[PDB]
Parts: C-alpha cells; structure tokens; sequence
C-alpha cells in the first residue's frame, strides 16, 4: 500500500511505504505450558560429496543422532 | 430516519425509509423533464440564497404545476479551453490560460446557430 501523487493518471510519484503486519502468535493453552525440556537436531542435504556415492556424511549424522539421543531429529 | 430493516411485531417490513426529496417532488407533481412550471403563493426570502437575478419561495410542493403548453426559450452556451503546466518544484499543476467563447442565444428547439459564438475573453 503506497500514499503518493497521481496527477496525470499515468505515473505515481511514491511518498510514503506502509509496513507490513505480521500474524499474531500461537496462543499457548494451559496444557501446553506442561511439557518438559525437549531437544531437535535440524540437518539438511545433500547427504554425500559431489564426486561419490558412499554417503558418508548421512553415516557421520547417524553416529552424532545416536550419541546427542535427541527428543526430535528433522 | 429509521432503519431500512425495520421490523415490529404488527409490521413485517417498511417501504421508503432512505427515499430522497428529489425523487419524491419530481414524480408527485408528474414532471417529465424540463418544460414550463406554475407556481402559486410565492414567497420572499429574508436574504438572497443564489446568484440568481430572481428568487422566489414555494412552501409546499402541491403549490407547483406542469404547463406544457408554451414555447422553450434558449439559453446561453459558453465553450472554454484551459493550459496547464506541471510545476517543476513538485506535483502541482498550475493554471497560465483560458479561452472562452459565448452565444447568448442557443435554441434548443432549433438548428445551431451560424457563428454558435458573439464574443470571446482571453487570460494569460
């Protein structure tokens, strides 16, 4: 949404941009504020180098996944 | 005025709420566009209410009638041309020119007058 000058009907001489608003929050229920302490390891690919095919990379995270036990693994 | 959804535990719906004065004297008094009007009573204003040259005062609509029966007069046609100009500083559009041509005598009931203008001004 702009706030500018049109005289002419065919150009807009801009003046002033509005700021967007974002969406509230989640509102947390009362059970929600229950749980305990939780930990999510976040990995992304491509799991192997450029060059091969042996994925050692995804055999390294599986190792650290089984070490740290993390609540939640994406 | 009362709401357009009015509703009463006797009257299921109500016609004519946000109904305009316009509407309601042109089709009461059975005015088909413009055409010669009779108006009885008149009366004088306490001040002036128009740039008119003359005023006059009905007080209630019934006092006005439809007479068709007499010539249209003309009128006065008045043609003007303007230029503009963008101003530098900004976004104004500032007035340097008009041109206007005047007939004082345009009939409607007739062919276009021969010059359609008398005279003219110029501003600049």
């Amino acid at each position: 949404i702009m706030e500018g000058i049109n005289t002419t009907g065919r150009k807009l001489v801009a003046t002033k941009l509005y700021e967007g608003v974002p969406l509230p929050f989640y509102q947390p229920t009362e059970e929600d504020a229950d749980f305990e302490q939780s930990m999510v390891l976040v990995a992304c690919g491509p799991y192997t180098t450029s060059d091969s095919i042996t994925y050692d990379p995804l055999l390294d995270l599986i190792a650290v996944i089984n070490h740290d036990r993390p609540d939640v693994c994406i | 005025q009362l709401p357009q959804d009015l509703k009463g535990e006797t009257f299921s719906h109500v016609f004519g709420t946000n109904t305009s004065s316009l509407e309601l004297f042109l089709m009461n008094r059975k005015i088909k566009g413009p055409c010669w009007l009779e108006v009885k009573s008149p009366q004088l204003l306490n001040q002036p209410v128009s740039w008119c040259k003359a005023e006059a005062m009905a007080l209630k609509p019934d006092l006005v009638n439809v007479i068709k029966d007499v010539s249209p007069p003309p009128l006065v046609v008045m043609a003007f041309s303007m230029k503009t100009m963008q101003n530098a500083k900004n976004h104004q559009n500032e007035i340097i020119a008009m041109a206007a041509l005047v007939h004082h005598s345009f009939a409607l009931d007739k062919a276009a007058p021969k010059p359609p203008f008398q005279s003219h001004f110029c501003v600049v």
